RNA sequence: UUUUGUCCCUCUCCAAACGAGAGUACAUGCAUGGGCUGGCAUGAGCGGCACGCUCCACGACCGUGGGGCUCGAGGGGCACUUUACGUCCCGAGGCGCUGAACCUUGAUGCUUGGAAUUUCAUGCUCAGGGACUUU
RNA sequence: GUGAGAUUGUGAAGGGAUCUCGCAGGCAUCGUGAGGGAAGUAUGGGGUAGUACGAGAGGAACUCCCAUGCCGUGCCUCUGGUUUCUGGAGUUUGUCGAAGGGCAAGUGCUCCGACGCUAUCGCACGGUGGUUCUCGGCUGAACGCCUCUAAGCCAGAAACCAGUCCCAAGACCGGGUGCCCG
RNA sequence: AAGAUUAUCCGCGCAAAGCGGAGGCAGUCCGUUUUUUUCUGGGUCUGCCGUUCGGUGGCAUGUGCUUGGCGCUGCCAUCUC
RNA sequence: AGCGACGUCGCUUUUUGAUCCUUCGAUGUCGGCUCUUCCUAACCUAGCGCCGCAGAAGACGCUAAGGGUUGGAUUGUUCACC
RNA sequence: CUAACGGAAUAUUUUUUCUUAAAUGCAACGUUGGAUACUGGAGCGGGGAAGGAUUUCGUGCCAACGGCACUCGUACACGA
C-alpha cells in the first residue's frame, strides 16, 4: 500500500519511474550484435567474444558494474582466472546429513574439493595437512560442522599429469562465529 | 475464542494447540489443565519444580528473572494526601473538631 | 485452524462456537488473454476460434518460448505487429462472426501472472495457462463481456464471493516408487513369513493363467491429477498492506497478518491475497492448484450455512507453536542479553554519535 | 542461424528414465552470510562481602559518580605479631596462608545449535556456458 | 502414370542410395474425447407417536429433519506417533598429562526434539440424467358384455446406460495457436 | 469451400433485392482475354504521394503492481518505418 | 394362506458314487492364513405381488447379484459346536 | 584421509595465435610422511606341531596370474 493519501507524491513518482523505466528499457543493444558474430564463430568457437557476450543486465548497471567489473575484468572479457587467495567459511549442515556416520566425513572432503572447484570456477584442489587432520579429527562420525580455510588458486607454468597446469591450496585456519563471520576474499 | 493459559508453561492456548486433561479439586472443582507440548506435561509428570523449570511461568516470576524493575515497582504511584475540612459546614465547626 | 460458530436447525454441535482447519492458497491475478470458442460438432468440442492479447509479457513468453534460457524470445511477434491489422485483418470480424454463427463452448484463455510477488521456493518461473468456460447469458453478451475482459484481470472474488464450496483440481503430492502396500492397502503374513512379507500370498489363477488387473503391483504414488470436489471457501484476501501489515481479523484486533509466525516451510509467504478454504488440500506442499466451480447443486445444511469467519487462530508451526504471535512472544521475553537494553541503549547514544558524525 | 538437447543446474519430481525448472542475471541467480525466525534450555568464563546486579545521574555511548540491591562455604592443619626488625596483639585471638572444594547463585531466558528440504533483508560476496545436435 | 538437381555412394564401358523437387519441415504451444475405466453403502437420532392400527395386550409407517456407520477417496492446521537433524540438552564406561573440549563405546547411553513422514492414534471430502425390472395402470379391441392388451399408451426398482470422476482417441484421432522453414 | 465461381476487393446481408465500404500516381519485366462473359492483364523492380503500424521522445493520465522498485495504457509530440 | 400325503415327472451337480479317457522319462498331498474375481438356487440392502399380514410380527412370492455379508471359544481341521 | 615422492601420475583440443577457463584419461591400487580408525594379547600379536617346503631373501620385473587391480607379491624372471 506504499502511496496513497500520502499526498502528492504520485505525480513524483510517475515521472521519475519513468525515467528510471526508460532507462532500463532502454539499456540494451543486444542478440543480433552477437549474431554478427555468430556466423564467424560457428567457423570455430572465440571466448574473449563468449564469456562476457554471455551476459548483459538493464535494471543493474549502477550496482552490477560492480560485481561484474572486477569478475568480468580478468574473468568475463577473456577469462584467466587468478592466482588468487581468499579465506572462507562452509556450512556443512546440509553436507553432513543422512547417510553413515562412516562415510560422511571421507566424502566431505571429496565434496570439499568440490566445492573449492565450484567455487573458484577454476577447478583443481589441494588441501593443507591441518585441514587434513581437522577433518580427521573426529575421524568419520562426526566431525567439525563448520569450517575456515585460506584458499589459495596460484598460477602454475606447464607441470603435471592428466591436464595441469594452474593450481590451488586451501587451507585450515580457524576463530568460531562462522557461521556470521564470513569468507573474505584475500588481497593478493 | 477464550484462550486458556497452559498452566505449566502459563501459555495461551488459542483455541486448537496442544492437549486436555481433567484433574480433581476439591478447594473448588474438577478442573482442567491442558498442557502445551507433551514436554510441558512430561515434564510436569516428571514432577519438576516449577520453581525450578526454566520454561515455566513460575520460574520468571519467582527467580530474579521476574524482578523488580521490569513491573514490580511499587511507591511510585500517584497519590494526594492534605488536610481536609467537614463539607457543609461554616469555618468555626472546621476549627472546632481539628483544634481541642 | 479457525474458528467460527455453528448452527444449523437442529444439530448437536449447534450453537456452539468452533474451531476447524483451513486452508490458504495464494492468490493476486490472472489476465484474461483470449477468447475461445469451440464448438460442439457430433464429434465433441473443436476449436473454432482464438481471440488475443495485443501485447505479450517476457514470463509470459518465458513459457511461451520452450524456455528463455538462450531464447531469442521471439514469439508472438507477428501477432505482435497487428495492431497495424486494424487497417488490416478484421480478424475479430472474421471470428465473431465465427463465434456468433457457430461457437458452442466459450472458453477464455487466462493465465497468471506468475512471480505471484512470491520471492524464493517455489519457481516453475515459467509461467501457466488454461481455457476457462465462461457461462452465463447469450454468446454475444458473454462474448462482449469476454471481450471486454480482454486483457483485463481477474481476481477471485470476481467470481466469487465466500462460503462457497468450490471444486479443485491436482497433482497428488508425490511418493515415487512404491510399495505396494501404500499404493492399495494390503496385509501382512506373520513373523514366520519365508520369502519376504509385504508382497501377499494369493495373486491369480490357472485359470486364467491370465494375470488379473483386480491385483495391482507397486508403481508410482502420488503425483497424480485426481479432480477433486466440494472445498469450502472460507475467506477472499486483498492487498497486502505494508512495512508489516494487511490482516484484520475482526477479534484479531490487532490488524494482523493472514501468515502464520511461521507461514508455510520453504513459503514464508503471503505474498499477496488469498483463497482461505474450510479444510486441507491435496497435493505437494509449495505447488500451484486449479479451482472450478462446484458441480454439485450443495443444497444442504452445509451450503444454507452463514459461515462467515469471526476468527481464525495463526500459529508458529515451526518449532512448534507455542507461543501465538511474535508480537506476543517477543514480550514475553522482553529483555535478554542480547540488545534490549544493556545493548540498546548503548546502541541508541553510538548509533546516535555515528549519525551526527557523517552529516556534520 | 530456428532450435532443442546437451555443459550449466533445481527438489517439487525422482529407482533409473522421466519430471519439474532454471539462470539467464539486481531490491538476482549465488553463496558468504547478514538480519531474522527457532530450538534446547543458562556456556565457557569469572565472581561472591569484592564483584555482580540493580536504580539514578553525569559523561549520555564512554569514562564516572551517587543511590539501592547484592553483598554463597564444608578443610587435615600450619605459620607469624621475636633477639627493637615499631611487627609498635604480648597472649586471648586476629591476620592470613595451606591439597581438595561440593552444591549453589550471579553475571546468563544463558550458552549453544537452527539444513539437505527455515524466514527474510532496503546485508554481504561471488559469478553468471561448455558441447552438440543442429535446417 | 513414370521428374530434376544437388548431396551422396561404390569392387569391374555405370548403377544407385540419400536428400531435396512444381507446393517439406522443424519447433513450440494450446486443445477434443472416441474409447476404456468408474462407487459409495447401510443402519441410528429427531420426528411421527405411543399417533396410526389395535378392544386391549399391545402398537406401526413416510416425508421431514439431524446424525452416524462402513466403505471409498483425499489430507496433516492440529494432535499423535515416528527421529541418524548423530539438533540441543543430559548421562555412564573408558579414552586423550591437562581443564576445556573432543574421542572410543560398530548410531555408548537418556531426556528434550523440529522437520518430514505419517495414524481412522491426526484432518478433509463423496455429482444428477436416462432407460427400464417387476408391477400397477391408463385407455382397450378381440369377443355386441368384459378385460392394462392385442394396437396404443402412462408410470415406474439399490438394476442398467450416461452426466461426474480416472486414461488419453485408432501403435495410425483430429482441432487451435506461436515462432523458424522449406 | 461457395456457385457446375480463378476474376481488379472487401464488408454486410438467409437470402432476395439490395446496400455500403473499396487510394493514387509515374517509372519497370512478361504476356492475354479461356472451368462459356477477365477485359488489358499478368508480373515483379523502382519511383513518387498518403490511413496503419512501427519505433523515438515528451507531456498528462488511466490501470496495475515490489525489498517506494517492477508493469502497463492515454495523449502529445518526435521519430521511423 | 401355507402346506402336501400317496404318487409321479423334472432339474442340478459346491455331494457322493460308478467309470480308468489322460496322467507314472512326474501337472507339488490337508487344512488354514492371505487375496481376487466371478456365479446365483438373494442371507441382508432397492422396489414390487400373497398372506391363515388388523396393528404387531412374521410368512409367501416376484423383480433383483449393483451393494453388503462378523469376533471369539473349543476343536489340525473339515465339518462340528457354543 | 592426506601430502609428498617415485612408475609409461602419460596425454588432450582448437577458433583463437592462443593460452587460464571451458570437456575424460593417468595409476582406483606403489611408497614415504602425515592424518584417522580397528584388532584388542585365549591377537590380526608372537612362538611350535603336523602340514608345507622355497613359498624366504636379494635383485629384477609385470604377459598371464592373484575372481578388483597392481607401477604390489607367496607371481614370473634371476639368483641368493
Amino acid at each position: 500500500m506504499t502511496r496513497a493519501g500520502f499526498k502528492g507524491k504520485v505525480l513524483g513518482k510517475e515521472k521519475k519511474l519513468a525515467l528510471l523505466e526508460a532507462r532500463k528499457k532502454a539499456a540494451e543493444a543486444r542478440k543480433s550484435r552477437d549474431d554478427r558474430r555468430w556466423k564467424r564463430v560457428l567457423a570455430k568457437m572465440d571466448p574473449e567474444k563468449r564469456k562476457k557476450y554471455h551476459g548483459v543486465g538493464n535494471t543493474a548497471e549502477h550496482s552490477r558494474v560492480r560485481g561484474c567489473t572486477r569478475a568480468s575484468l580478468f574473468k568475463r572479457t577473456g577469462r584467466k582466472p587468478d592466482n588468487i587467495v581468499m579465506e572462507a567459511s562452509i556450512h556443512l549442515s546440509k553436507l553432513l546429513k543422512k547417510r553413515t556416520f562412516h562415510k560422511r566425513a571421507p566424502i566431505a572432503i571429496k565434496r570439499i574439493r568440490s566445492f573449492v572447484g565450484k567455487l573458484m570456477k577454476t577447478k583443481d584442489n589441494r588441501i593443507d595437512a591441518s585441514l587434513n587432520t581437522f577433518i580427521w579429527h573426529k575421524g568419520v562420525k562426526g566431525v567439525p560442522g563448520r569450517v575456515r580455510v585460506r584458499v589459495e588458486r596460484k598460477s602454475e607454468t606447464m607441470e603435471g599429469g592428466k591436464r595441469k597446469h594452474f593450481y590451488t591450496v586451501i587451507s585450515h585456519i580457524p576463530v568460531p562465529s562462522f557461521k556470521n563471520l564470513t569468507t573474505k576474499v584475500i588481497e593478493q | 475464542m477464550r484462550t486458556i493459559d497452559c498452566e505449566f508453561s502459563h501459555f495461551a492456548v488459542h483455541p486448537g494447540h496442544g492437549r486436555r486433561y481433567v484433574p480433581f479439586a476439591f478447594l473448588s472443582t474438577k478442573p482442567v489443565l491442558t498442557f502445551a507440548r507433551p514436554k510441558c506435561f512430561a515434564m510436569y509428570m516428571r514432577k519438576k519444580n516449577p520453581r525450578f523449570i526454566a520454561w515455566t511461568r513460575t520460574y520468571r516470576r519467582i527467580h530474579r528473572k521476574t524482578t523488580t524493575d521490569r513491573v514490580g515497582r511499587r511507591r511510585a504511584a500517584r497519590t494526594v494526601r492534605a488536610e481536609r475540612a467537614i463539607v457543609g459546614a461554616e469555618l468555626s465547626y472546621i476549627q472546632e473538631v481539628r483544634a481541642k | 485452524h479457525i474458528v467460527r460458530d455453528v448452527d444449523r436447525p437442529g444439530s448437536k454441535v449447534n450453537k456452539k462456537e468452533v474451531v476447524e482447519p483451513v486452508t490458504i492458497l495464494e492468490a493476486p491475478p490472472m489476465v484474461v488473454v483470449g477468447i475461445v470458442g469451440y464448438r460442439q460438432t457430433p464429434v465433441g468440442h473443436k476449436t473454432i476460434g482464438t481471440v488475443w492479447a495485443h501485447h505479450t509479457s517476457v514470463e509470459f513468453r518465458r513459457r511461451f518460448y520452450k524456455n528463455w534460457k538462450q531464447s531469442a524470445q521471439l514469439a508472438f511477434t507477428k501477432r505482435k505487429q497487428f495492431a497495424r491489422t486494424t487497417e488490416g485483418r478484421l480478424a475479430e470480424a472474421r471470428t465473431l462472426k465465427a463465434f456468433e454463427k457457430k461457437a458452442d463452448i466459450i472458453r477464455v484463455v487466462a493465465h497468471t501472472q506468475l512471480r505471484k510477488l512470491r520471492n524464493n521456493r517455489v519457481g516453475v518461473k515459467k509461467a501457466h495457462v488454461s481455457e476457462i468456460q465462461i457461462n452465463g447469458g447469450t454468446i454475444a453478451q458473454k462474448i462482449e463481456l469476454a471481450k471486454s475482459l480482454l486483457e483485463k484481470e481477474v481476481r477471485i472474488d470476481s467470481v466469487f464471493q465466500q462460503s462457497e464450496a468450490c471444486d479443485v483440481c491436482a497433482v497428488t503430492k508425490g511418493h515415487g516408487f512404491t510399495g505396494v502396500v501404500k499404493r492399495w492397502g494390503v496385509a501382512c503374513l506373520p513373523r514366520k513369513t519365508h520369502r519376504g512379507l509385504r508382497k501377499v500370498a494369493c495373486i491369480g489363477a490357472w485359470h486364467p493363467s491370465r494375470v488379473m488387473y483386480t491385483v495391482a503391483r507397486a508403481g508410482q504414488h502420488g503425483y497424480h491429477h485426481r479432480t477433486h470436489l466440494n472445498k469450502k471457501i472460507y475467506q477472499l484476501g486483498r492487498a497486502v498492506s505494508m512495512e508489516p501489515n494487511q490482516a484484520t481479523t475482526a477479534y484479531d484486533l490487532t490488524a494482523k497478518t493472514i501468515t502464520p509466525m511461521g507461514g508455510f516451510v520453504g513459503y514464508g509467504t503471503v505474498r499477496n491475497d488469498y483463497v482461505m478454504l474450510k479444510g486441507s488440500v491435496a497435493g505437494p506442499r509449495r505447488r500451484v492448484i486449479t479451482l472450478r466451480r462446484p458441480m454439485a447443486p450443495q443444497t444442504s445444511r452445509k451450503l444454507t450455512e452463514k459461515i462467515t469467519l469471526k476468527f481464525i487462530d495463526t500459529s508458529s508451526k515451526i518449532g512448534h507453536g507455542r507461543f501465538q504471535t511474535k508480537k506476543e512472544k517477543s514480550q514475553w521475553y522482553g529483555p535478554l542479553k542480547k540488545d534490549r537494553i544493556r545493548r540498546e541503549e548503548r546502541l541508541r547514544k553510538e548509533r546516535a554519535a555515528r549519525a551526527a558524525e557523517r552529516k556534520a
